[PDB]
């Protein structure tokens, strides 16, 4: 029960970080745009 | 007097970001919630003649599912905004191929404005907010339950389940502050969750007219 609950905690970690790294990644390059066409405005 | 506006255009940004997630569009948790401070640096603390003016801070942002709508704020300058002050913000829509924004005004916005914003609304939905309006998430009240936007699939099922019309359903009006909030059109229903003191929780449906 301890391994199982130490590689699901693990898993769980990844996963978030990951998913919210990708999501400000989108955001950044949202963002350069933005800035381009915000900018003017 | 500009650590009191300083906080309010913080508050006034908080509310917008909450509201853009709460809609559907993509917003980071950086923005979600930044302090006070994030906002005073990096936007530079002098509202009055100074860094953080208006149009330059105002947000675009992009819907989740697909990065093609695209949903502009603007926060004018002026405190009674007019038609020559948002032909240049339509202006900047057509130059763009983005559909629709939000205009948080200062003061009371002019009739002939409201007017054309009814005018070239199925061309552009696009709409606007007040100052004093927007200084406070009411979505937070705790007598606001929580409101849900339904997708037409699912309209089609719950008037399929009870076996009733479009029209015979509880209803509410374009114009209130909630419906305003999420900004949706009429024909288009409302889940709303709410916690019952009898059975537990409830779920009723308010048809957008």
């Amino acid at each position: 029960l301890r391994q199982k609950l130490l590689k699901e905690q693990e898993e769980k970690r990844l996963r978030e970080k990951e998913e919210q790294k990708k999501l400000l990644e989108q955001r950044a390059q949202y963002v350069e745009k933005t800035k381009n066409i915000l900018m003017f405005t | 007097d500009d650590e009191e506006e300083t906080y309010r255009l913080w508050k006034i940004r908080k509310t917008i970001m909450q509201l853009c997630h709460d809609r559907g569009y993509l917003v980071t948790q950086d923005e979600l919630d930044q302090t006070l401070e994030e906002f005073k640096a990096q936007f530079g603390d002098k509202p009055s003649e100074g860094r953080p003016r208006r149009t330059d801070l105002t947000v675009l942002v992009a819907h989740n599912d697909d990065p093609t709508d695209q949903m502009f704020v603007f926060f004018p300058e002026e405190p009674k905004v007019g038609i020559k002050t948002i032909k240049v913000y339509c202006q900047r829509m057509q130059e763009e191929n983005i559909t629709r924004a939000l205009i948080v005004v200062q003061q009371g916005m002019t009739p002939s404005a409201k007017q054309s914003l009814v005018d070239m609304a199925p061309k552009y939905i696009l709409e606007q907010f007040l100052q004093q309006e927007l200084l406070i998430n009411i979505t937070e009240h705790e007598l606001v339950p929580e409101h849900v936007v339904m997708t037409k699939e699912e309209v089609t099922e719950l008037l399929a389940r009870y076996k009733l019309r479009e029209n015979q359903l509880p209803r509410i009006q374009a114009g209130d502050p909630v419906a305003r909030y999420f900004g949706i059109k009429r024909g288009q229903v409302v889940k709303i969750i709410r916690p019952s003191e009898t059975a537990g929780r409830y779920i009723t449906y308010r048809l957008v007219q």
